[PDB]
RNA sequence: CAAGGAGGUAAAAAUGACAU
RNA sequence: CCGGGCACUCUAACGGGACUGCCCGCGAAAGCGGGAGGAAGGAGGGGACGACGUCUGGUCAGCAUGGCCCUUACGGCCUGGGCGACACACGUGCUACAAUGCCCACUACAAAGCGAUGCCACCCGGCAACGGGGAGCUAAUCGCAAAAAGGUGGGCCCAGUUCGGAUUGGGGUCUGCAACCCGACCCCAUGAAGCCGGAAUCGCUAGUAAUCGCGGAUCAGCCAUGCCGCGGUGAAUACG
C-alpha cells in the first residue's frame, strides 16, 4: 500500500515493512503502530483497509520523511555553503566530517583507491 | 570481644608475630581464636624489561599484602596487661578494636 | 649477555630486603621518597666510611637506620662529633625518630659493594686495571671466599675503544637459588668518561 | 626542556587538569605508577636493589 | 623429526549410544568449541532418520561411514622436485578421519536450510551410496586408480 | 557539548561588549575559538588566530554553535601533487 | 552485531548500557 | 639546485642556517658540500677527490654518495641538474 | 538424613557428594539433576559411575556445587559420586581404577604469557 | 656370517652493497 | 537469617607425596619397553632462571657520563596551532559477509583483581546516556558485576535482506577553565562497502587451537578494537 512515497513491501510484517521508508527506521516503526493501535506481526498484504488508512494518515503526517526530509538534510549541508565553517569544507573536499584519521581508511567518503605511485 | 588484625608484606614475620599474641593471650586467662588466615591482596604490576623499547618479553612484580586475624574473649586487664604495650613487630601494622 | 640482578633474583629466599617497612597506599609513595632521600643524603657525607648497606626499618614515626661500614672510623666517640648533628640533620625534612645505628662489617674483602668501590677508586687513581682486577679477586679469595668475580667494562685505561676486563676464581654459580652471592657495583668517574665495576662474592648455602 | 619541566610537574597550579604525574627518581613523564611515584624504569632498578619493601619477583 | 610416533588420541563415548565413533563425528560438527550445539544437531538428525526411514540411526550412520571410506589414496612423493604421485593404501585411522570429515563438509554443502536435515539426508544418501561425500570418496579413488603406473615406487 | 554552562571567553566578551554601546569599529581580534558565535555584534569581524596569523572572519547570522576557529582552518593542504 | 550500538550484544562489547541494554531489572 | 630534503638537520642548515642538526665541527664541511650539490649542473661536477663520489647499489640504486667525514655520507638522487632527497646517514 | 564423604574437583569446580541409601533417585542444589542441567547432553555422564556399579537409583543424591561452569561441575560431580561409593564400599576400588573414574584431572586453563597473544598463540609477523 | 675391488650421481636457479 | 557447631567447602602456613624405588623382559653398564602401585608418574603440566661470546645491534629522548657546540640565546614563560594533516603504499588488528545465524524476553554456572581526595547498594526523574537523593564499605563484611558463549520461549526464512554496521543529518549527556581543529557515550533518522577474499602469507600438538565474556595498570576524561592477566565451553591431526 502506497503509504508515504513508497508501496513496495508486501507479505512481510508491518513493523518491518515500515522500515522500508527513509524516515522510519526501527524505533519510529513500532512507535507508529502502537500509537495507531495495529498488530505489528500482521501480513502487510493489504489487510484491513481501515488500519492501513489510519497508519498512512498518522505516519505520512506527524514527522517529516521520504523525499521531503532528504531535501531538508541536503539543505542542512547547504547551510555550510555560503562562507561556512570547517565542517562545510569537509563536505566540500569530500573528506570525513568528524575529524578522524584520513592517512589511511576514510574510503567510505573518499571512495575507492586511486594509487599515485612514486 | 577484643578483635585484633595484623597486616604484613612478609608472611614469615606475620605467621610468627601473630602467633606470639596467641601464646601471650592464652597464658593470661582467656580463650583465643587462633591465627585466622584472611586471604591475601596481591598487587601486581608489569614493567617492560628494557629502558629502550622492546615491548615483547618484559618482567612483572607483585606486592602481596597478607591479612591475619585473632580474637580474644574477655577484655580483662590481665590479658590486656601483656598485650598492652609489649609489642614486637618489624613494622607489621596492627589494628585493635572491640565491637 | 643479559643476566638478572643476582640480588633481586633472591630477595625472598636468600638475601633479605634493605628497606623493611609496611604501609598501604597514600603513604607508600611519600615514605619511599623520604627513604630514598635518606639513602641519598647518607651516601654523600659517609662515603669515606665506605658503607656496605643502608638498612631501614619503620614503625609509625620510628625510622630506624642501620649503616654497615668496614671501618666506622667516622663516628669518633660520642661527643667527638661525626654523629651528633650528623644523625640529627636527617630530621630537617623528616622530624621523626632518627635512630641511626652503625655496624662493623668485619671483613671488607668479603663485602661486594666494598670490593667494587675499592676497584673503582683504583681506576680513578689511574691504576693498571687488569692487574687491579686480578689482585682484588685474589684478595677476596685470600679472605676465605668460596668464589669471586670482578668485571670492569668500557674505555679501559682511556684509549678510544670500549673494552671489558674479566677475572674470576673459584666458584660463582649465578643460576642457583641457594647461593648467598653478594653483588656490588660502582661508578668510576674519569677525565675520559665513566666505567662500571661489578663484583660478585660467593659463599656456600644449602 | 627538562629541568624547567620537572619544575612544573611539582608546581601544579592553574587549572586542575594541567597537573600531571612525573617520576621522582628520574624526570620521566610516561609510564609513571601512582603507587610508587616512579617510572617503570626506576621501579625495576630499585626492585632489583631490594630497596622496595615487599616488592618481589613474580613467578607462577 | 617425529622421534615419538605420536600415540592415537582416545575419546569419551557418547550418551545413549556408546559408539567410539559418533563422538568423533559430533566433534567435526562442533565449531568454536560448542559441543552442546554439535551433539544436539546430530541427535536431532537421528530423530530425522526415524521419519524418512524406519531404520535405527546407529546403523544408518555406521553404514554411511563405511561407504565413504577411501580404500586407496594418491600420495605425492620423491625424485624430480616431488613430481610423482604414488597411489598409497589408506590406514584404518585415516579412512576413519576422512569419512567423518567428508560427511560433515558435504553435509554443509547441501542446499537445505537446517543443519540437522543436512546431516540426516547426507547420511541417508551415503548409506545408500549416493551422497556428495561418496562422490568425494569415489573421486579420490579415481586419482589413485589413474596412477598405477609408478605405483611400484610404493614405499 | 555543554548545556547549563554554554560559555564564551570573558575577555573576548569584555572587549566585545564595552565596544558595543551605540556602535563601533570592526577592528577586533582574539586568540580563542573557545568562545561562541555571540548574537549581537553580528555585523562584526573577529580576527581569529589559526596558529600562524589572525584571519578576519565575518558574522552574518547563520552561525551559532560554531564558535570561531571553525571559521579559521589551521592547516592548508591545498593539493597532493595534483 | 558486536559493533552495532543498538543491541544488547553491541552494548556489551562497547561496555556501556542504555535503552537497548538496561542496567538489569 | 637542491630541491628536496630527507634529513631535517641538513634541511635547516642550508635553508635557515640552523646548525643545531649537524655536528658542530662539520658545519663548514657540510656547507661547502651542499653548495656544491646546489651549484652542480651535472653529477660530473660533484667529482672532486675530497668527496669520494659513487652511486649506491642494490635497493639504493639511483642514489649517490659524497663523503663528509669518517663514516658519514650525504646521499641523494641527482637528475637533470638537480639533487633530491638529501640525506645525512651512516656509511 | 545421612552422609557419605564427597570431594569432587575438576578445573576450578567443587562438588560435595553425599547420597542417602533410598530408592528415590533424586537431585540437589537448585532444581533437578535434570532442570538445572537441561539442554546439556553430557550432563548425564556424571551418573555413569553409578551405572558402573549396581546403583539403579539406590541412593538419594545430594551434591552442592560451586565454581567453574556447568561442564566442570558435572565433571566434578562424577569425581564426587565415585569418591562416595568407593568410601563406604572399599571393595568398589576394583572398578574405579580400570574405568578411571577416580582422577582430579589436573587439566586446567594455562596462563596468559607475555609476548604471545594468548597462552600459546603467537602474534603473527611479516619480515618485510 | 663380515666387504674389498667395480658404475650409474644433484638441479634450472645469476649477482653483491657502499670509511681500512 | 538466628541458636549453636566448624566435620565438609574454602582461606593461607608449614608439611607429607616417587626417587622408574616394586614386577616381567632387554643390556656390560647407563637406559629403554611393558605391568598392577596410586591423584600423580621414567624431567606430571606450566613459570622464574638465558653459558663463553656474536651482531662497531639497540639505547646520549629515562637516567649517568667523555668530547663538541649554544648562552639577552639552541635557555625561560605564556596564548594559539601542530603531533590527529591525506592522491597514495605496507604492518599489526577489530567488525562482518550470516540460519551449527540474527533480534527480543526469561533464566542459570566463573575466576582473577580494584575501590572510603573512591567503589557507589536501594529508591526517585528520565525512552536512554545520566541527574537528584542516599545506605553500607578503612573492605574473604559493603560496592564494582548481571559474567558471556549456554538453556527455555518466541519472532525473522535466506533475499544485501530483522545479515552487515560504515558514512552523514538532527537532538542530547558527562568529564573538563575549555572538547572547532581533536573526547567517550546516549537517542531518533540514515543505512555504505562487503555474498568469504589474486600472487602470496601466519598461528597453534591437550585445556592446547578455536570461541566467550571478566578484571587491572595508565587514567579528570579518552579515541583501548592495544597491552598485561582471569576463567567459561572445548576440537582436528601427526604415516612419516
Ligand atoms: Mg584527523
Ligand atoms: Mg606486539
Ligand atoms: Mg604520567
Ligand atoms: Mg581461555
Ligand atoms: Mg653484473
Ligand atoms: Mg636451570
Ligand atoms: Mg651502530
Ligand atoms: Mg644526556
Ligand atoms: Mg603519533
Ligand atoms: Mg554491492
Ligand atoms: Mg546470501
Ligand atoms: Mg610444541
Ligand atoms: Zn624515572
Amino acid at each position: 500500500a502506497r503509504i508515504a512515497g513508497v508501496e513496495i513491501p508486501r507479505n512481510k510484517r508491518v513493523d518491518v515493512a515500515l522500515t522500508y521508508i527513509y524516515g522510519i527506521g526501527k524505533a519510529r516503526a513500532k512507535e507508529a503502530l502502537e500509537k495507531t493501535g495495529i498488530n505489528p506481526a500482521t501480513r502487510v498484504k493489504d489487510l484491513t483497509e481501515a488500519e492501513v488508512v489510519r497508519l498512512r494518515e498518522y505516519v505520512e503526517n506527524t514527522w517529516k520523511l521520504e523525499g521531503e526530509l532528504r531535501a531538508e538534510v541536503a539543505a542542512n549541508i547547504k547551510r555550510l555553503m555560503d562562507i561556512g565553517c570547517y565542517r562545510g569544507l569537509r563536505h566540500r573536499r569530500g573528506l570525513p566530517v568528524r575529524g578522524q584519521r584520513t592517512r589511511t581508511n576514510a574510503r567510505t567518503r573518499k571512495g575507492p583507491r586511486k594509487t599515485v605511485a612514486g | 570481644k577484643i578483635r585484633i588484625k595484623l597486616r604484613g608484606f612478609d608472611h614469615k614475620t606475620l605467621d610468627a608475630s601473630a602467633q606470639k599474641i596467641v601464646e601471650a593471650a592464652r597464658r593470661s586467662g582467656a580463650q583465643v581464636s587462633g591465627p585466622i588466615p584472611l586471604p591475601t591482596r596481591v598487587r601486581r604490576f608489569t614493567v617492560i624489561r628494557g629502558p629502550f623499547k622492546h615491548k615483547d618479553s618484559r618482567e612483572h612484580f607483585e606486592l602481596r599484602t597478607h591479612n591475619r586475624l585473632v580474637d580474644i574473649i574477655n577484655p580483662n586487664r590481665k590479658t590486656i596487661e601483656q598485650l598492652m604495650t609489649l609489642d614486637l613487630p618489624t613494622g607489621v601494622e596492627i589494628e585493635i578494636k572491640t565491637v | 649477555g643479559n643476566k638478572i640482578h643476582p640480588i633481586g633474583f633472591r630477595l625472598g629466599i636468600t638475601r633479605d630486603w634493605e628497606s623493611r617497612w609496611y604501609a598501604g597506599k597514600k603513604q607508600y609513595r611519600h615514605l619511599l621518597l623520604e627513604d630514598q632521600r635518606i639513602r641519598g643524603l647518607l651516601e654523600k657525607e659517609l662515603y669515606s666510611a665506605g658503607l656496605a648497606r643502608v638498612d631501614i626499618e619503620r614503625a609509625a614515626d620510628n625510622v630506624a637506620v642501620t649503616v654497615h661500614v668496614a671501618k666506622p672510623g667516622v663516628v669518633i666517640g660520642r661527643g667527638g662529633e661525626r654523629i651528633r648533628v650528623l644523625r640529627e640533620e636527617l630530621a630537617k625534612l623528616t622530624g621523626k625518630n632518627v635512630a641511626l645505628n652503625v655496624q662493623e662489617v668485619q671483613n671488607p674483602n668479603l663485602s661486594a659493594p666494598l670490593v667494587a668501590q675499592r676497584v673503582a677508586e683504583q681506576i680513578e687513581r689511574r691504576f693498571a686495571v687488569r692487574r687491579a682486577i686480578k689482585q682484588a679477586v685474589q684478595r677476596v679469595m685470600e679472605s676465605g671466599a668460596k668464589g669471586a668475580k670482578v668485571i670492569v667494562s668500557g674505555r679501559i685505561g682511556g684509549a678510544e675503544q670500549a673494552r671489558t676486563e674479566w677475572a674470576a676464581q673459584g666458584r660463582v654459580p649465578l643460576h642457583t637459588l641457594r647461593a648467598n652471592i653478594d653483588y656490588g657495583f660502582a661508578l668510576a668517574r674519569t677525565t675520559y668518561g665513566v666505567l662500571g665495576v661489578k663484583a660478585y662474592i660467593f659463599l656456600g648455602e644449602v | 626542556a627538562r629541568k624547567a619541566l620537572i619544575e612544573k610537574a611539582k608546581r601544579t597550579p592553574k587549572f586542575k587538569v594541567r597537573a600531571y604525574t612525573r617520576c621522582v627518581r628520574c624526570g620521566r613523564a610516561r609510564s609513571v605508577y601512582r603507587f610508587f611515584g616512579l617510572c617503570r624504569i626506576c621501579l625495576r632498578e630499585l626492585a632489583h636493589k631490594g630497596q622496595l619493601p615487599g616488592v618481589r619477583k613474580a613467578s607462577w | 623429526a617425529r622421534r615419538r610416533r605420536a600415540e592415537v588420541r582416545q575419546l569419551q563415548p557418547d550418551l545413549v549410544y556408546g559408539d567410539v565413533l559418533v563422538t568423533a563425528f559430533i566433534n567435526k560438527i562442533m565449531r568454536d568449541g560448542k559441543k552442546n550445539l554439535a551433539a544436539r544437531i546430530f541427535y536431532d538428525a537421528c530423530k530425522i532418520i526415524q521419519e524418512k526411514t524406519g531404520q535405527e540411526p546407529l546403523k544408518v550412520f555406521k553404514q554411511a561411514v563405511e561407504n565413504v571410506k577411501p580404500r586407496m589414496e594418491v600420495r605425492s612423493r620423491r625424485v624430480g622436485g616431488a613430481n610423482y604421485q604414488v597411489p598409497m593404501e589408506v590406514s584404518p585411522r585415516r579412512q576413519q578421519s576422512l569419512a567423518l570429515r567428508w560427511l560433515v563438509q558435504a553435509a554443509n554443502q547441501r542446499p537445505e536450510r537446517r543443519a540437522a536435515v543436512r546431516i540426516a539426508h547426507e547420511l541417508m544418501d551415503a548409506a545408500e551410496g549416493k551422497g556428495g561425500a561418496v562422490k568425494k570418496k569415489e573421486d579420490v579413488e579415481r586419482m589413485a586408480e589413474a596412477n598405477r603406473a609408478y605405483a611400484h615406487y610404493r614405499w | 557539548s555543554l548545556k547549563k554552562g554554554v560559555f564564551v571567553d570573558d575577555h573576548l566578551l569584555e572587549k566585545v561588549l564595552e565596544l558595543n554601546a551605540k556602535g563601533e569599529k570592526r577592528l577586533i581580534k582574539t586568540w580563542s575559538r573557545r568562545s561562541t558565535i555571540v548574537p549581537e555584534m553580528v555585523g562584526h569581524t573577529i580576527a581569529v588566530y589559526n596558529g600562524k596569523q589572525h584571519v578576519p572572519v565575518y558574522i552574518t547570522e547563520n552561525m551559532v554553535g560554531h564558535k570561531l576557529g571553525e571559521f579559521a582552518p589551521t592547516r592548508t593542504y591545498r593539493g597532493h601533487g595534483k | 552485531g558486536k559493533g552495532d550500538r543498538r543491541t544488547r550484544r553491541g552494548k556489551i562489547w562497547r561496555g556501556t548500557y542504555g535503552k537497548y541494554r538496561p542496567r538489569k531489572k | 639546485g637542491i630541491k628536496s630534503f630527507k634529513h631535517k638537520g641538513l634541511k635547516l642548515l642550508f635553508e635557515k642556517g640552523v646548525t643545531s642538526g649537524v655536528p658542530a665541527q662539520d658545519v663548514d664541511r657540510i656547507n661547502d658540500r651542499l653548495q656544491a650539490i646546489d651549484t652542480a649542473t651535472e653529477i660530473g661536477e660533484l667529482n672532486r677527490q675530497i668527496y669520494k663520489l659513487h652511486p649506491l647499489k642494490g635497493d639504493r640504486e639511483g642514489y649517490w654518495s659524497i663523503t663528509v667525514r669518517a663514516n658519514w655520507r650525504i646521499t641523494f638522487q641527482f637528475i637533470n641538474g638537480d639533487a633530491y632527497i638529501l640525506n645525512y646517514e651512516d656509511y | 538424613m545421612e552422609q557419605y564423604y564427597g570431594t569432587g574437583r575438576r578445573k576450578e569446580a567443587v562438588a560435595r557428594v553425599f547420597l542417602r541409601p533410598g530408592n528415590g533417585k533424586v537431585t540437589v542444589n537448585g532444581q533437578d539433576f535434570n532442570e538445572y542441567f537441561q539442554g546439556l547432553v553430557r550432563a548425564v555422564a556424571a551418573l555413569e559411575p553409578l551405572r558402573a556399579v549396581d546403583a539403579l537409583g539406590h541412593f538419594d543424591a545430594y551434591i552442592t556445587v560451586r565454581g567453574g561452569g556447568k561442564s566442570g561441575q558435572i565433571d566434578a560431580i562424577k569425581l564426587g559420586i565415585a569418591r562416595a561409593l568407593v568410601q563406604y564400599n572399599p571393595d568398589y576400588r576394583a572398578k574405579l581404577k580400570p574405568l578411571g573414574f577416580l582422577t582430579r584431572d589436573a587439566r586446567v586453563v594455562e596462563r596468559k604469557k607475555y609476548g604471545k597473544h594468548k597462552a600459546r598463540r603467537a602474534p603473527q609477523y611479516s619480515k618485510r
